[PDB]
């Protein structure tokens, strides 16, 4: 009814196992602090294979992201944050997963390499999810997107403006730092005043 | 007549009006849209505002 989030993590095999620790820190603080009565929370694993944690329906049960996302372990693989995307769209946004209808839908992503291997292009992918309404913000870690010519995929990713909904991180402990912005961004639903 | 009325006085309020941009989709096919509105002048500061438009999908 409120809003519907939901987290797609990148389970890559660049991703070492204690920074991958890191990423899970940074999705259930950042969940907790998103917490709402009517928020719901979603989240998908994605490196070659997708593979959802869980669903609106079961956060609306178990309303702790500490207890959902402690249990996730890597997958291990390439990138395909292309397809992936498209299965957040077309099933952890279904309704029959806990989505709720007419309710504003935020979709997050983070990733640490550029789109490999995937056979699905972002213009198969994006051009859906503004149709539905998905706005999307994503967070760029690692080597990968210290190049203006991989920030473009970023913005490519998110919504208009880039300067609005893409976030850069150096580290995967540098995101506690930008969790502060992220939370007030996702709450402003329109440009307010000073 | 009435009175010959120069330059008398210059009127104050904002240093401009608000720019007024139109709605330009991010997907031909259906998608979301966005706007964005700057005001500038001597004592006024650097004010943005960016808001998001709807398609009708008519």
């Amino acid at each position: 009814e409120d809003s519907d989030i939901a987290f797609l993590i990148d389970g890559s095999g660049s991703i070492i196992p204690h920074d991958f620790r890191r990423m899970k820190e940074f999705v259930s603080t950042v969940m907790e602090q998103l917490k709402k009565s009517k928020t719901l929370f979603s989240l998908m694993q994605y490196s070659e294979e997708f593979r959802i944690h869980f669903t609106f329906k079961e956060f609306q049960n178990n309303p702790n992201p500490r207890s959902l996302v402690k249990p996730i372990t890597q997958l291990l693989g390439r990138t395909h944050t292309a397809t992936g995307i498209r299965k957040v769209v077309r099933e952890l946004f279904n309704i029959t997963n806990g989505a709720r209808k007419n309710a504003f839908k935020i979709l997050v992503v983070i990733t640490d390499g550029e789109k490999f291997g995937d056979p699905l292009g972002y213009e198969d992918v994006i051009p859906e999810a503004d149709r539905e309404g998905v706005i999307r913000y994503v967070i760029g870690v690692g080597d990968a997107f210290r190049s203006e010519k991989s920030r473009q995929e970023l913005n490519t990713i998110a919504s208009k403006p880039p300067r609005d909904h893409v976030f850069q991180v150096n580290n995967f402990e540098a995101l506690k730092t930008i969790q502060n912005q992220l939370r007030e961004k996702i709450f402003a639903i329109e440009g307010t005043q000073t | 007549g009435k009175k010959e009325k120069p330059e008398k006085k210059v009127k104050k309020s904002d240093c401009g009006e608000w720019q007024w941009s139109v709605c330009v989709p991010t997907s031909g096919d259906c998608g979301l849209g966005t706007r964005e509105g700057t005001r500038t002048g001597a004592e006024c500061k650097q004010t943005m505002k960016t808001q998001r438009c709807k398609i009708p999908c008519n």
